[PDB]
């Protein structure tokens, strides 16, 4: 539905705060900041020699946190492209995430170690707690306002901490239905409201409302707002994301390189988008204020927009025949 | 063959209604759904003076029936007065409508009006001043499941000269009370009582023997009387046509009647 030839080795992308720019990582380890309106590249940053697998914009948009595969995280000013700060860790980093309401702070999910929240002003770090002490794979994310931290382990356990004190404000383990746990693949939140989603190893996305987890307390049984899956193919989900408003949810079937689109309230599947059967789906993102969806597959990015009835359909356009309502004086002088 | 009419009394002929015109024989009321339409009675006047009524059973604001007379050539989809061969009244305010022209030379109309309609056309002498021969056409057809007869009707007249039938007139009454003269200028050609419907209008025509405020004239005739008169006349028409084609010769008495 529209691709870009000007970028190669697309690996990970991230919309800015207003959905005007897109920073995509490349295998060479370069940042390609490409613009939507001019439909061209806005910037090229020599980030790492190692490909970049995690990228996040700052709220003001002037900072981008990038993670190399060399366990090298670095902050870059979008105007200049300089490495503002640079750090390295053990257990290679799985993800970075700016704090949405404090760009000085940034959480980092490493591979084998617990996620740690650092600051840029001071090169300090706060190691977030781990429930089972043996997960070795815990994804973590700020909420919409950056007030709480949601951490999900490979054993389905879900901890909600407060971002400042790291104190356990809520907890619950998700189930595979019967009695078993499932590897929490990812935690996503809505940029609007409080609904969030969890991708798990059961190939079943679970949509909740964080207020219900907060009122559920520690070690409770919160039910999901929704349960979403491909009941037909039972396909895993490499990457999923909400819509900009938060009423549409998309999942990327890397198994068959497709895109499933459900709703939030009803949860019925909006639609499906099919990509090149030969392409391996890698990354998925939604335009924050547009029905536009960016996909990264086999190093190539594709764009999926959604237009209205007009752009040619605007006499007064009607859809179905209209019986004329004759009047009393319809034949009168 | 014969022109036998599917009617117990002289009623609104179903043969001369539009496909968008509904009837209820509980009161023989007529109703429609979209715009205007026109229906006519079974009979048709050619001479003399006569009289009938229309009873209105439903008149919402977006419901305006029209009631009057119309000659053949009257397109039954038009609102009874759109052409020069029809003269009616609009049932919102008493307004005479002819040639689609509305005239306020009339009284006021009421929602529950039982309106009387008097009309006098001259004898066929002053109507034709010549032969009023009635050589009829008759064609047999077998439509989907029933037999029917086709005849040739008159053609759209381009008449633009005014030659009113002598001493012919139309008078309108509200419950017998004289609403006044409607049209003195009456063109030649047979006329029949007609009803036009707007969106969901409920009105019905009615004859004389069950009347409410009838005139006591000894010359005017109810709907039923002229009805069986015309029925017998068309019976004789069939008689004479089968005579013509079947037996040599024809002969009729001293012409005057």
């Amino acid at each position: 539905d529209g691709t870009l030839d000007c970028i190669s080795m697309a690996l990970t992308c991230t919309f800015n705060r207003w959905g005007t720019l897109l920073a995509v990582g490349c295998n060479d380890g370069r940042i390609v900041i490409w613009d939507f309106l001019t439909r061209g590249i806005a910037k090229i940053i020599s980030a790492h020699i190692h490909p970049v697998c995690s990228l996040c914009w700052s709220r003001d948009g002037h900072k981008l946190v990038s993670a190399s595969t060399d366990n090298i995280v670095s902050q870059w000013d979008v105007l200049s492209g300089d490495c503002d700060q640079r750090f390295r860790f053990p257990s290679p980093i799985l993800k970075v995430q700016y704090h949405p309401r404090d760009q000085n702070k940034v959480l980092v999910c490493p591979m084998k170690s617990a996620p740690v929240m650092l600051t840029l002003s001071d090169s300090k770090h706060v190691v977030l707690p781990v429930d089972d002490d043996s997960d070795l794979n815990v994804v973590a994310s700020f909420d919409r306002r950056g007030e709480y931290i949601y951490t999900g382990n490979a054993k389905g356990k879900i901890l909600v901490l407060k971002t400042d004190s790291q104190d356990l404000v809520a907890s619950f383990r998700v189930t595979t239905g019967t009695s078993n746990t499932t590897a929490i693949k990812s935690i996503e939140f809505a940029r609007k409201g409080s609904c969030f989603l969890i991708n798990t190893a059961d190939r079943i996305i679970r949509v909740y409302d964080g207020r219900e987890i907060l009122t559920c307390g520690r070690d409770g049984e919160p039910e999901p707002m929704q349960k979403l899956q491909d009941l037909v193919n039972r396909t895993p989900w490499k990457k999923c994301c909400f819509s900009g408003d938060g009423e549409y949810i998309v999942a990327g079937s890397a198994r068959q390189h497709a895109l499933y689109i459900w709703e939030k309230s009803i949860g019925n599947l909006v639609k499906i988008l099919h990509g090149t059967r030969g392409e391996l789906l890698l990354d998925v993102a939604w335009h924050p204020v547009r029905p536009i969806i960016a996909s990264i597959s086999s190093g190539v990015v594709s764009i999926w927009a959604q237009n209205q009835v007009e752009n040619w359909s605007a006499f007064k356009e009607l859809d179905e025949n209209v019986e004329y309502e004759e009047r009393e004086s319809e034949f009168d002088i | 063959l014969y022109r036998a009419c599917l009617y117990e009394r002289v009623l609104l002929a179903l043969h001369d209604r539009a496909p968008q015109l509904k009837i209820s024989d509980d009161r023989l009321t007529v109703v429609g759904e979209k715009g205007y339409s026109m229906v006519r009675a079974s009979h048709g006047v050619r001479k003399g003076a006569w009289y009938f009524e229309i009873t209105v059973d439903e008149m919402p604001p977006d419901t305006a029936a029209r009631l009057g007379w119309s000659q053949p050539l009257g397109n039954l989809q038009a609102p009874l007065g759109y052409d020069k061969f029809s003269y009616s009244w609009r049932s919102k305010k008493g307004t005479k409508f002819h040639q689609s022209i509305g005239k306020h030379y009339s009284s006021g109309y009421g929602q529950g009006d039982v309106l009387g309609f008097y009309i006098n056309l001259p004898e066929d002498t002053e109507t034709a001043k010549s032969l009023p021969d009635t050589y009829k056409d008759k064609a047999l057809i077998k439509f989907k499941s029933y037999l029917y007869f086709e005849e040739k009707d008159f053609v759209d007249k381009a008449e633009k000269s005014l030659k009113q039938t002598p001493h012919s007139e139309i008078i309108f009454y509200k419950n017998g009370v004289n609403q006044g003269v409607a049209y003195k200028d009456i063109f030649e050609g047979v006329y029949f009582p007609a009803i036009s419907l707007y969106k969901s209008c409920t009105v019905s025509i009615n004859f004389g023997p069950c009347f409410k405020y009838p005139p006591k004239d000894l010359t005017y005739r109810p709907m039923s009387d002229m009805g069986w008169g015309a029925v017998v006349e068309h019976t004789l028409a069939d008689v004479l046509y089968h005579v013509e084609t079947e037996v040599d010769g024809r002969r009729s008495p001293p012409w005057e009647p």
